[PDB]
RNA sequence: UCGGAGUACAAAAAACCCUCCGAGUGAUUUUAAUCUAGACAAACCAGUCAAAAUAACCAUAACAUCACUUAUUGAUCCAAAAU
């Protein structure tokens, strides 16, 4: 099994990426996280896929 | 350079206080630097050593 | 209490704080080694520019 | 290090320092710490903290670097707005 | 004076036979001559090092190098475009008035200020002039009307609470170096260039009456200046009402170098003349 | 005599003569607040840090530039800061300048001015450091419920 | 190249083409912030801890957990990304 970066972004609008390993045959990931600029705990969604 | 203004006040709001008008009956005499200061000076030397010189 | 000091005890009034000892800090070094910029801040004096013979 | 150059015969600065490091006035020179852009998805917060550091040099490395730099980088600058002009000076410094 | 003098006289004439240099002026040069300083010379033995030949400075034998594996972080990042300006402390212009190097009668200015040595400009090193920084505010006393490039809030408050004016005033390299050293440029056989403005970042600076820029409107001098008195606590003194008023009002044109010569005349100092073209398109480009 | 496109009169047609600038619209600001002459200004020079105290005292049922409701709410909400001999006192420290103090000062008496002033000002009270406060309180309250007359 | 045990018996350090095990990651959700006293370690580069203070959340709510947990990693430049 492999793994895989994805960079992760905020929903708050706020342009904020974090990248994260994830499993490969698993699905597209979503996560709360914490977003510095709204100062929020707030709902981050994979935008892109960066290395493998 | 330009003998300093007469006053009518001493010292001057910067603390420039001029010599006095007869000099003192010490047997020595310390002159004024050019710009009419006291020429008393600090000085380093490598870096810890701390003296005063009289001029 | 105030009126008691000014009213009977013909005083004025006395006021106190809690004062904490001021932080520690190291001998200062002349080449602080890998150390953070701020380190220059902790034995500084007081915040303002000295603009000493200018 | 050349020192002495071809055409004017003084002594060039390199310019691969001038491009890393910053000296203040005071003989301290200032440098960014080392891969702090590099696999930052792999690293810690507290890490990364002491990573994004600006930093100071070691004696023999302040020394290694002014020879390896003329005398105009170490001219007091006033520049306007300037960040780095609070700590140019050094204070209270006993030695 | 010199009681040295009296023993003088004691003494054989001072003549060129007799003269030492004071002791320890000259450290003695020592050879590679003899027991100890022959027979490897102070080089050491065989290696790189004996024979002259150690690398180059920067080089750690091979392991990448310090200053190499540093990354590059712009600190110096276009240094030689940002602009100086050489600082002068109220400390240091009171001084300056009080021993008369500069004196308050007149209108302060740059060249006034280097003439008096109270200040050193260097326009290749990309200064811009003179700013005015506080640190003598609560002991200046002096009355004064100053013309500086920047200057701080607390410094004008400071000249204000005694009556005088200041303003801040911009100069491109070549007028700031023709400003600075006027004398030079007068035997250069030159017309008087015309003053630049000032460049787009720093307009908004000289156009607010905040910072008595030179560009500002007058208009809104009066109100800006009393803001500081409510602020620093001190009656503003009415400057119309003064006897060296007109020479406290005294400006130059944006376009002038100057007080009381023109762009495009020339000085003769040989004959003591001005000379100024009577030329229309001349008249019409340095005074546009 | 010299004149240029870019000079101050073509600029701004409107305002031209040279006393334009110097001009005193004492009529603008006639509001005044904190007519300076009448408050006491001290200065304690500190020098080792170096700090200036700068001290403001005035009388307050004395001053008659701030309003009566206003006047008795600051004896309220300051009396802690009041002297007994019924001196306001503001004190300022964070700069060598005493410029910056007695503006620090005079800011803070405009401030207080301000809020005293203000009619809508609802004086609330973070529960941070008033919990204790309020629960000793209560549990004081708890032992003061006895109830039978006395003296 | 990196780690654990012996060699190296009790602070640290300590070699061998010395004796033995490992690592070049999984799995999981508790998705693990900002800033800063003081230290460990150290030729340098790199590594480590960490109070107070802010902000997040119960409305006085900051150590990701497990696999011997220790190791699961790579400087500058330069390239791609646009934040
Ligand atoms: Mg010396
Ligand atoms: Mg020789
Ligand atoms: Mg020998
Ligand atoms: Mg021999
Ligand atoms: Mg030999
Ligand atoms: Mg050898
Ligand atoms: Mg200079
Ligand atoms: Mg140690
Ligand atoms: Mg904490």
């Amino acid at each position: 099994s492999k793994t895989i970066l994805v960079k992760m972004m905020s929903q708050a609008g706020t342009g904020f990426s974090f990248n994260t390993k994830r499993s490969r045959l698993r699905e597209k990931l979503t996560l709360l996280h914490y977003d510095p600029v709204v100062k929020k705990k707030v709902l981050f969604v994979e935008q892109k896929k960066i290395r493998s | 350079i330009p003998r300093p203004p007469k006053h009518e006040h001493y010292p001057t709001p910067s603390g420039w206080q001029p010599p006095r008008d007869p000099a003192p009956s010490l047997p020595y005499f310390v002159r004024r630097s050019r710009m009419h200061n006291i020429p008393v000076y600090r000085d380093i030397t490598h870096g810890n050593r701390q003296m005063t010189v009289i001029r | 209490v105030t009126r008691v000091f000014h009213q009977l005890l013909d005083m004025r009034e006395p006021v106190f704080e809690f004062v904490r000892p001021p932080p520690y800090h190291p001998k200062q070094k002349r080449f602080p080694h890998r150390q953070p910029l701020r380190y220059l801040d902790r034995y500084r004096d007081s915040h303002e520019p000295t603009y000493g013979i200018y | 290090v050349t020192y002495f150059s071809s055409r004017k015969g003084k002594r060039k600065t390199v310019k691969a320092v001038i491009y890393r490091f910053l000296r203040l006035h005071s003989g301290l020179w200032l440098r960014r710490k080392a891969g702090y852009k590099k696999k930052l998805w792999k690293k810690t917060a507290a890490r990364k903290r002491r990573l994004r550091e600006f930093v100071f040099c070691n004696k023999t490395q302040s020394k290694l670097l002014d020879k390896m730099t003329t005398s105009f980088w170490k001219r007091r600058n006033w520049y306007a707005d300037d960040p780095y002009q609070k700590y140019q000076d050094r204070t209270n410094l006993k030695v | 004076g010199p009681r040295a003098l009296d023993l003088l006289r004691a003494l054989p004439r001072v003549s060129l036979a007799n003269l030492k240099p004071n002791p320890g002026s000259r450290k003695p040069e020592r050879r590679p001559r003899g027991r100890r300083r022959g027979r490897k010379c102070g080089r050491g033995h065989k290696g790189e090092r004996q024979r002259g030949t150690r690398p180059r400075l920067g080089f750690e034998g091979g392991q990448t190098p310090f200053y190499l594996r540093i990354p590059k972080y712009g600190f110096n990042e276009g240094h030689s475009f940002r602009h100086q300006y050489q600082p002068l402390s109220l400390n240091r212009l009171q001084y300056l008035i009080d021993l008369g190097r500069v004196d308050p009668t007149q209108p302060i200015d740059l060249t006034q200020l280097v003439n008096g040595r109270g200040v050193t400009i260097q326009p290749s090193k990309r200064d811009y002039g003179v700013q005015l920084v506080e640190e003598g505010a609560d002991t200046f006393k002096a009355k004064v009307n100053i013309e500086v490039q920047m200057a701080s809030e607390l410094a004008i408050a400071a000249i204000e609470k005694n009556g005088g004016v200041v303003t801040t005033a911009f100069y491109d390299p070549r007028s700031l170096e023709i400003l600075c050293k006027p004398v030079p440029f007068f035997l250069r056989g030159q017309p008087i260039p015309k003053r630049m403005l000032p460049p787009e970042a720093l307009v908004p600076y000289y156009t607010d009456a905040k910072n008595r820029g030179y560009l500002a409107d007058p208009a809104r001098f009066p109100e800006a200046r009393l803001e500081l008195a409510r602020k620093y606590g001190y009656v503003l003194p009415d400057i119309t009402k003064d006897e060296l008023f007109k020479m406290l009002s005294t400006r130059k044109d944006p376009r002038q170098i100057f007080f009381g010569l023109a762009p495009g005349w020339v000085v003769n100092m040989a004959d003591k003349k001005i000379l100024k073209p009577t030329d229309e398109n001349l008249l019409k480009y340095y005074s546009s | 005599e010299f004149q240029s496109i870019y000079s101050l009169d073509k600029l701004y047609p409107e305002s031209r003569g040279s006393d334009t600038a110097w001009r005193l619209p004492d009529d603008a600001k006639q509001a005044n607040d904190i007519p300076v002459d009448r408050l006491t200004i001290s200065y304690c020079r500190s020098s080792g840090k170096v700090n200036s105290k700068a001290e403001v005292r005035f009388h307050l049922a004395s001053a008659d530039w701030i309003a009566e409701p206003v006047r008795l709410k600051l004896a309220v909400k300051h009396k802690n800061r009041i002297n007994r001999s019924g001196e306001l006192i503001l004190t300022s420290e964070c700069s060598r300048y005493q410029f910056r103090n007695l503006a620090d000062c005079l800011q803070k008496l405009r401030d207080m001015i301000a809020e005293a002033s203000q009619p809508a000002k609802e004086p609330s009270r973070e529960d941070a450091e008033l919990r204790r406060s309020r629960i000793e309180n209560m549990n004081r309250e708890r032992l003061r419920k006895k109830r039978i007359s006395s003296a």
